[PDB]
């Protein structure tokens, strides 16, 4: 199993092309890296159009041979991480699925499935519903709503790149002395980001690119997304961490942070989420949070 | 490159312009101005802003495509309609 | 681009540059540039569409650089048909001169995609594109005490389209 | 299977004039108007089979 | 009062409530032989006096009940065989006519047994799967052709089972009856 | 040799044995089809591909000679299947492989399986094509037979039973065909690059995949993309296809029943139509009784009553819409036609040949006139025929024909000519700001009661059920009313034309009710909205 994004599902090229590891790897945010992953499809001696035809219909030789043609190609692109071991499943005649592949079926069905106090209960509520979405996909005797599960899937992750894109282009990121600061005023559809998975999804995105952009400055990373509704920002702490092929483990310490901000500030705030690192602020109060709590010395 | 849009703040004022000026056709009996007048003011506004790589539609600019629009519309009158509109539309043609 | 965009007066000094060789007409000028630039298409499925592209119509005096301007445009815009609208998609279309030719600019201006049978055969085509007219007024002068449609050979619907 | 090379900057011109007996199986470079064109075909490349295209 | 699909005919439900009253052979895993079971439709002594491993006979509703859980194992019944349904087909096939003299309750008891307890056979499951098709198939050919046959007065079935008749049923009685009134009216 | 038997036998396999969970999906598809004479599979590529890859390799590899195997392996089943004679059953495929599209076909994909999608464009008749063909040899004569496969053959000059260099010949006496058709398939306007014309395709297909689509249409083939005879060492392109994609409820009329039992139905209708148009009630009512039209009669005599209703407009551009769209069949033009055929027909020319205009191609539906002055000289004295008669007659240039117009007219202006329509009035304005200001605030909301589809199944449910008749105090009271109107007249004009108008205006009044009787209440509006002055 391979740290590719949906390997058995839609295509190799696809497989490559929206997996988290190889944008750090590659840098493919930008033409410099993208002419990579070309580049190396024509060394391997895979025909760029065959790489990208659904991956159960591609033709058998290659199939059996892809196993030998990685092992001597990913070292010349730094990217010999991408092999490992993993557990699959198979049921009659109907085909394989990875563990791997099968949870991010059922966290696409959490996210996506189907004054102001009302709307939050609404949307509170919607989401509960999800839970029972995904419960029933654990049953051999629907994988029609497993299908589906993967089918919103790609979507999810296709939406992430193309915001992923405009944050480094445009240079969103600010960096400040103790950490780092992202916030989006705008965007696509800047709703899949109110659900708290697909934030975190988001996050996950940048702190790949982070930890491998620079050799320096491991620091922690806020990310934050208004709402027009609520004239609320949702504001997520996350940490830093090392590269997969490297010894304690690492502490989140926002949490006593923004309680120890909560405990003191005038601002208009919520803290209600079984995950702590996770809270909300309304609009004008975002800047004089933010400034007490750089002004704190708990970072 | 370059794909601008409308500010919703000042299109009040358009739709009041449009009716004083169907009101004052039909004050003086011409053949009345009418909704793919005001579809042309709005796409040459658009026009405009693109020319300067303006993502946002201004003031000046409906302006400017209110003038043109009204212009060309009196200039296909009658000469004794053509004195009563420019009289009363000089706080279009000239003015603003 | 971006710095000559920051300066003041920048439309008025792109419609000066126009058609450098022709002396006057200012307002065919601004009205030629702003058809080369043109607006932003929309549409909306319960009901509606509107076009980006804009068309002009110029009557002409015999002898007012009408098609000078017309040969101008043809070098300066990046595709365009003079007189055959599928070689015109997306481009802008040139007339200096004018029953089955005003019918098909009927269909055009009614349409943005044309379409026709022919033997049982049925088949669709774009036309998409942004019209400059012009015409003489129904003989050797136009007459300035009379409405537009004394002065042209046209249909109420082209003078509203 | 296999790569063509192509020629570019072929240091002298004809326009369709010039062109004489002596010219048969030279390289040359010409200019001109596009006039009219063919759909594209496959054509047969050997005389087991393999095609390539033509116009 | 009563529901209209229910006026004349029973539905595979009230099928499967019918087949459930059989007795059924099983092993247990628990010993009850020295509460008790106190039931008031079936014998009461076989539950009372069961031993461990020791094979017993019990309606089929309450087998399926211990067999939801640990506490039993079902015996399949002998015809339900690779060897026996390999000699029912080649009767079938023998006599063009006559249907094979297979229970009344075959294709019901197949179906339960095989999502119930389909880990209590001998047989590789995957073939028995494929032999019980190709009975129902062969029988279906010989009902199409005895559909020719309808008549004013009578007709003779033999070995034909409960389901196979209630899936007909209100065909063969329906234009039967037709049939029948279209005579008599002749003789009056 | 043996290959040919491994293969049939493994696909034989196939059929016998594929479960997902508990059905066999294709025996019971194989035997349900042929209970409804359909000798036909559907096989789908997945389940191939899921059951055993290597069947899936050897058909990817070479089509045109393993997909006759698979077709004859499905024959040997569907006999075990329902015989204690079958012609040999067509394979049919679905596939989700990636669309390549149309122009990218190139020499790569010859003899390959291609899945590709377009627009039909044309459709050829039918035409045989032979299966199983017997032969007679001859100088012996002899005979024998041959059995063909329509996958890329002549006869054979082995002679048998000397017997001579080529003396085979057909007893078509003896032999069995099949269908096959040609279409031609078009590129997807929304691919075509810019300043191009669409470049297109030619294929074929047989027995039942025959005779399903029509031209205009949007599809999705699947088929073996390969070359024909028909330069140097060149051939043509083709396609053989294996797959293609492309009245009322009780429910619904018991909404229809609930609306016609509403008191102020009228009312409601009349107000469901161009509801921006300000005032203007009676050219509302006028347009329900358009929609609606009177009652066809037909007498013992052979004379026949007309059924339509004609009215005139003299703002305006937005009722003809409002009605093209509400009605369920219309046209639309203006007063100069689509064509030299103007509204109602002309000849024209090498040898003479006949057009009809927008009179005839509205034909049992609604027809609008955009600027009714506009109209030419010939149809100015050709629109007496067609809307007195509704008929158009012509006796010119050889050419002897007489053409249907059945239809009710709708038409503006700005005479004689106004004898000719039922009902005429005249457009009203009124100017207040606030509705130019809606309409400007919609305008820019675009930029930035009944609905029509209900109204249009009720006009159509109406039409179909119910055709009513006038009650004798109708007839009294309508009668009364004429002679009155014409002594009013004579004292100080009314005629039974107007009369038999007031009739049909009454009769289409009573049809809102669904009630099968005509009665005062009827009349009196009737004459009321009569007023057209
Ligand atoms: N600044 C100018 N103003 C007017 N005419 C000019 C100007 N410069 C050149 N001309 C000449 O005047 C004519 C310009 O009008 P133009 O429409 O091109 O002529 P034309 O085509 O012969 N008249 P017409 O046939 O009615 O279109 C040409 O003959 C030009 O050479
Ligand atoms: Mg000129
Ligand atoms: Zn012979």
């Amino acid at each position: 199993d391979y740290y590719l994004f949906l390997l058995r599902h839609s295509s190799l090229y696809d497989s490559f092309y929206y997996s988290n590891y190889v944008n750090a790897k590659l840098s493919l945010w930008n033409e410099n890296g993208k002419k990579r992953l070309h580049k190396m499809f024509a060394r391997m001696g895979i025909p760029l159009s065959t790489a990208q035809e659904t991956w159960l219909y591609m033709d058998h030789s290659i199939k059996r041979e892809l196993g030998i043609i990685f092992d001597k190609n990913l070292d010349r692109y730094g990217l010999q991480d991408i092999i490992r071991d993993g557990f699959v499943r198979t049921l009659g005649y109907r085909g394989s699925i990875s563990a791997s592949e099968f949870v991010e079926a059922l966290t696409a069905l959490l996210e996506v499935g189907n004054n102001s106090a009302q709307k939050l209960t609404n949307l509170r509520k919607r989401w509960v519903s999800n839970f029972w979405l995904s419960w029933d996909a654990l049953d051999d005797r629907k994988v029609e709503l497993l299908n589906r599960g993967i089918q919103l899937a790609q979507d999810l992750q296709r939406a992430i790149f193309n915001t992923g894109v405009a944050i480094l282009e445009k240079k969103l990121i600010k960096h400040l002395r103790i950490y780092r600061l992202c916030v989006l005023q705008d965007g696509p559809d800047l709703d899949l980001y109110r659900n708290p998975l697909t934030l975190l999804r988001l996050g996950n995105w940048l702190i790949e690119c982070c930890a491998e952009s620079e050799d320096k400055q491991l620091l922690p990373m806020v990310l934050a997304s208004i709402d027009e509704n609520t004239d609320t920002y949702l504001v997520a702490g996350l940490t830093p961490r090392y590269p997969r092929g490297l010894k304690k483990p690492i502490l989140n310490n926002f949490s006593m942070a923004f309680q120890q901000i909560t405990a003191e500030t005038d601002a208009k705030v919520r803290i209600d989420n079984f995950e702590s690192s996770i809270i909300e602020i309304r609009r004008e109060d975002l800047s004089p949070f933010l400034e007490k709590l750089t002004l704190s010395g708990l970072l | 490159k370059i794909y601008p849009k409308l500010h919703q703040m000042d299109m009040d004022k358009v739709s009041r312009v449009y009716a004083d000026l169907r009101r004052e056709s039909i004050s003086t009996g011409s053949f009345p101005i009418t909704v793919r007048h005001l579809e042309s003011i709005l796409r040459i506004a658009e026009s405009f802003a693109k020319m300067r790589l303006s993502e946002f539609v201004s003031s000046y600019d409906l302006d400017r495509a209110i003038k043109v629009v009204v212009d060309s519309f009196v200039d296909a009158q009658k000469v004794s309609v053509r004195r009563q509109l420019r009289r009363s539309f000089a706080i279009y043609t000239l003015g603003h | 681009f971006r710095k000559i965009s920051r300066d003041r007066g920048i439309i008025d000094k792109i419609i000066s540059s126009m058609a450098p060789s022709i002396y006057g007409h200012r307002d065919i000028k601004t009205a030629v540039a702003c058809s080369l630039f043109g607006g932003v298409p929309k549409n909306v499925n319960g009901k509606h569409s509107i076009r980006g592209d804009i068309n002009v119509l110029l009557l002409g005096d015999p002898g007012t650089a009408k098609s000078q301007i017309l040969k101008y445009v043809e070098k300066t815009a990046h595709r365009a048909v003079f007189a055959a609208l599928v070689l015109a998609d997306k481009g802008v279309c040139l007339i200096d001169e004018f029953d089955q030719d005003r019918t098909s600019i009927h269909e055009a201006m009614e349409q943005q995609s044309i379409s026709i049978s022919k033997a049982g055969i049925v088949t669709t085509l774009q036309a998409r594109c942004s019209i400059i007219a012009a015409a003489n007024p129904n003989g050797g002068r136009y007459n300035s005490t009379l409405p537009l449609a004394q002065n042209v050979s046209l249909t109420e619907p082209i003078l509203s389209r | 299977s296999e790569i063509h090379v192509r020629i570019s900057d072929f240091p002298t011109i004809y326009s369709l004039r010039e062109l004489r007996e002596s010219n048969l199986s030279s390289l040359v470079r010409v200019t001109g108007v596009v006039t009219r064109r063919t759909g594209v075909f496959p054509q047969l490349k050997y005389v087991k089979t393999v095609y390539r295209n033509y116009q | 009062s009563l529901p209209a699909h229910l006026q004349q005919t029973f539905s595979p439900e009230e099928i499967q409530f019918i087949v459930e009253n059989e007795p059924i052979k099983i092993f247990p895993r628990i010993t009850t032989r020295q509460t008790r079971w106190q039931l008031i439709t079936t014998d009461d002594k076989a539950l009372n006096n069961m031993v461990a491993m020791r094979s017993t006979e019990v309606v089929l509703w309450i087998a399926l009940l211990l067999k939801q859980q640990s506490k039993c194992s079902i015996v399949a019944p002998q015809w339900l065989t690779t060897k026996e349904l390999d000699r029912k087909i080649q009767y079938e096939k023998t006599h063009p006519d006559r249907f094979s003299e297979l229970p009344w309750n075959w294709l019901v008891l197949a179906r339960i047994l095989f999502n119930k307890a389909k880990d209590d056979f001998h047989d590789p499951i995957h073939e028995l799967r494929g032999k019980i098709q190709d009975l129902r198939e062969i029988r279906q050919i010989k009902v199409l052709k005895g559909l020719k046959y309808l008549n004013e007065s009578h007709l003779q079935l033999d070995n034909l089972s409960l389901l196979e008749i209630n899936e007909l049923r209100p065909f063969i009685t329906e234009i039967m009856d037709k049939l029948r009134e279209i005579h008599t009216a002749s003789l009056t | 040799d043996d290959d040919n038997t491994e293969i049939i036998k493994s696909f034989k396999n196939f059929i016998l044995e594929f479960r997902l969970d508990s059905q066999f999906i294709y025996r019971d598809q194989l035997r349900n089809n042929i209970l409804v004479k359909n000798y036909s599979l559907t096989v789908n590529m997945e389940h191939l591909i899921g059951y055993n890859e290597d069947i899936y390799k050897k058909l990817s590899d070479e089509p045109s000679d393993i997909i006759p195997l698979f077709e004859t392996a499905i024959t040997q089943v569907a006999k075990r299947i329902s015989i204690l004679s079958l012609p040999t059953f067509q394979l049919i495929l679905n596939s989700n492989a990636n669309q390549i599209p149309l122009r990218d076909l190139d020499s790569e994909h010859v003899s390959k399986i291609v899945r590709l999608s377009g627009i039909i464009i044309s459709t050829s008749v039918l035409s045989s094509r032979a299966t199983y063909l017997s032969i007679m040899c001859r100088n012996c004569r002899h005979t024998t037979s041959i059995t063909i496969n329509n996958f890329n053959v002549s006869l054979p000059r082995s002679c048998l039973s000397n017997c001579g260099p080529d003396p085979y010949i057909i007893i078509h006496e003896s032999s069995k065909f099949i269908d096959q058709q040609f279409l031609k398939l078009q590129e997807i306007p929304e691919l075509v690059p810019v300043g191009e014309m669409p470049r297109n395709l030619t294929m074929t297909c047989d027995r039942y995949l025959t005779n399903k689509v029509i031209p205009g249409t949007r599809v999705t083939i699947v088929g073996i993309y390969s070359i024909y005879n028909s330069g140097v060492a060149i051939r043509t392109p083709y396609i053989k296809i294996l797959g293609i994609q492309s009245m009322f409820t009780e429910e619904e009329e018991e909404e229809f029943l609930q609306l016609s039992r509403n008191p102020k139905l009228y009312e409601i209708l009349t107000n469901s139509i161009a509801p921006s148009i300000f005032g203007n009630e009676d050219i509302k009512k006028a347009i329900v009784c358009l929609l609606m039209g009177g009652s066809k009669k037909i007498l013992p005599d052979g004379m026949r009553l007309r059924g339509d209703i004609n009215v005139l407009l003299l703002a305006k551009s937005q009722l003809l819409k409002f009605v093209e769209k509400v009605s369920p069949i219309a046209v639309y033009t203006s007063g100069k036609g689509s064509s030299a055929a103007g509204l109602t027909a002309s000849v024209q020319r090498r040898e003479f040949y006949l057009e009809g205009g927008a009179m005839v191609l509205a034909d049992g539906g609604v027809v609008c006139i955009d600027e009714f002055d506009k109209m030419r000289d010939e149809d100015r004295v050709a629109i007496h025929e067609a809307m007195e008669q509704q008929t158009i007659s012509i006796a010119k240039a050889g050419i002897t024909t007489v053409l249907n117009s059945r239809t009710s007219v709708l038409a503006a202006a700005n005479t004689t000519i106004l004898s000719r329509f039922d009902m005429i009035f005249i457009v009203k304005d009124d100017h207040n700001e606030e509705r130019d200001i809606s309409i400007a605030n919609h305008v820019i909301n675009i930029h930035t009661e009944i609905s029509i589809e209900k109204m249009k199944r009720y006009i159509t449910y109406c039409r179909l059920k119910c055709a009513p008749r006038l009650s004798p105090q109708a007839a009294e009271k309508l009668s009364s009313n004429f002679v009155t109107i014409r002594k009013q007249l004579l004292i100080n004009p009314i005629t039974i034309r107007q009369l038999e108008a007031i009739i049909r205006i009454t009769e289409s009044l009573a049809k809102l009710e669904l009630s099968p009787i005509a009665q005062e209440r009827h009349v009196d509006e009737a004459i009321r909205l009569f007023q057209a002055s």
